[PDB]
């Protein structure tokens, strides 16, 4: 019944400040050490910072020395994460957690246990900014040998993310919607298509449906075939 | 600092076989060697600390071994749910505590060349910039490239790609990638090409259009 909740992620200027909390229970939070590990999506685990039981001792990563923070309030079992000059590396999903008790009541053992799911920190200038969706047509030089590939481009918004569903819901099978992509401007972009049979062109119309929930923006794009040549 | 080398970087495996990941220290960390297992969008889990203690709940075929500077974990009898990520962690000699690069097992199959499908800029966009589409789908196994030409000329820098995670039925993968010029430089040429490489093809397979074609 060991429980760790982190919150305070969200999007944060580069240069400016953001205190993560973490939110324990199920266990004896005063009794243990505890740490932060950060991770980049689809990147390797990095250790950030760790604090005794009793608040009395702290260690960080060389990259984070001197800019973040690791604290407690045992009374109200909840870890912190004060992180101050936040740099577009700093991005990452943050967990908080557990190490094991040690044999003497009183150091350090590294033997992290139990991890929450962590929080998002994405360190941009960006404002937020709905998608614009653009069709991914059907044509000769999308369309082989019975299959006809067809999609949307959801291109230029701010923050992650975009939901994308075809045909109100009702298309599922041949779906493919991609890892969305920052560019240089400081606004995603990703793909979702889908693979259907070429004889389907003409007697079944495909939309996207797609949703920015943070612009609170909804965009259902008609996606038709092209001739070509 | 202690570095963790794992090897192999990835691991292809089908139901009931055997998995072997090593996991190397760049010095001595006696027994202090943790195994994780991680789920995309789940925190890692726990499977095996002080090299080869099993954590409440992990059933018997994962079993962890070795000391020093070599440690394995090996899984017997591979079913769908152990396809995921693994990671070492040392706690011998901290801080700061150190993991390993982690190693990919994911599901083998026979190799599957990708089917591949372009798409222009649409009129729509191009009413300032242009974004030309690539699609690599459902291919196996996953390194794929993309190659992007504009009239001939190899282009650099200004295309991105995203892959798909592993199918759960068909056990492939898809890739899309994108060339983005302004409005300008794509009326400037003509010639619209993307070349892949795959192990599925005996040699690149390039798909083009001509501005204006489709």
């Amino acid at each position: 019944q060991v429980q760790l909740v982190e919150s305070g992620g969200g999007v944060v200027q580069p240069g400016r400040s953001l205190r993560l909390s973490c939110a324990a229970s199920g266990f004896t939070f005063s009794n243990h050490g505890m740490h932060w590990v950060r991770q980049a999506p689809g990147k390797r685990l990095e250790w950030v910072a760790v604090i005794s039981y009793d608040g009395r001792h702290e260690h960080y990563a060389d990259l984070v020395k001197g800019r973040f923070t690791i604290s407690r309030d045992n009374s109200k079992n909840t870890l912190y994460l004060q992180m101050n000059s936040l740099r577009a590396e700093d991005r990452a999903l943050y967990f908080c957690a557990r190490e094991g008790l040690s044999r003497d009541n009183s150091g350090f053992t590294g033997l992290i246990d139990y991890w929450g799911q962590g929080t998002m920190v994405t360190v941009s200038s960006a404002s937020t900014k709905g998608p614009s969706v653009f069709p991914l047509a059907p044509s000769s030089k999308s369309t082989s040998g019975g299959t006809a590939a067809l999609g949307c481009l959801v291109k230029d918004y701010f923050p992650e993310p975009v939901t994308v569903s075809w045909n109100s819901g009702a298309l599922t099978s041949g779906v493919h919607t991609f890892p969305a992509v920052l560019q240089s401007s400081g606004l995603y972009s990703l793909s979702s298509v889908v693979t259907v049979p070429s004889s389907s062109l003409g007697t079944q119309t495909y939309i996207c449906n797609v949703n920015h929930k943070p612009s609170n923006t909804k965009v259902d794009k008609k996606v038709e075939p092209k001739s070509c040549d | 600092e202690v570095v963790l080398t794992q090897s192999p970087a990835t691991l292809s495996l089908s139901p009931g076989e055997r998995a072997t990941i090593s996991c190397r220290a760049s010095q001595s960390v006696g027994g202090y060697l943790t195994w994780y297992q991680q789920k995309p969008g789940q925190a890692p889990r726990l499977l095996i600390y002080d090299a080869s203690n099993r954590a409440t709940g992990i059933p018997a075929r994962f079993s962890g071994s070795g000391s020093g500077t070599d440690f394995t974990l090996t899984i017997s009898g591979l079913e769908p749910e152990d396809f995921a990520i693994y990671y070492c962690q040392q706690r011998g000699n901290w801080p700061p505590i150190t993991f390993g690069q982690g190693t990919r097992l994911e599901i083998k199959r026979t190799v599957a060349a990708p089917s591949v499908f372009i798409f222009p800029p649409s009129d729509e966009q191009l009413k300032g910039t242009a974004s030309v589409v690539c699609l690599l789908n459902n291919f196996y196994p996953r390194e794929a490239k993309v190659q992007w030409k504009v009239d001939n000329a190899l282009q650099s820098g200004n295309s991105q790609e995203s892959v798909t995670e592993q199918d759960s039925k068909d056990s492939t993968y898809s890739l899309s990638s994108t060339l983005t010029l302004s409005k300008a430089d794509y009326e400037k040429h003509k010639v619209y090409a993307c070349e892949v490489t795959h192990q599925g093809l005996s040699s690149p397979v390039t798909k083009s259009f001509n501005r204006g074609e489709c």
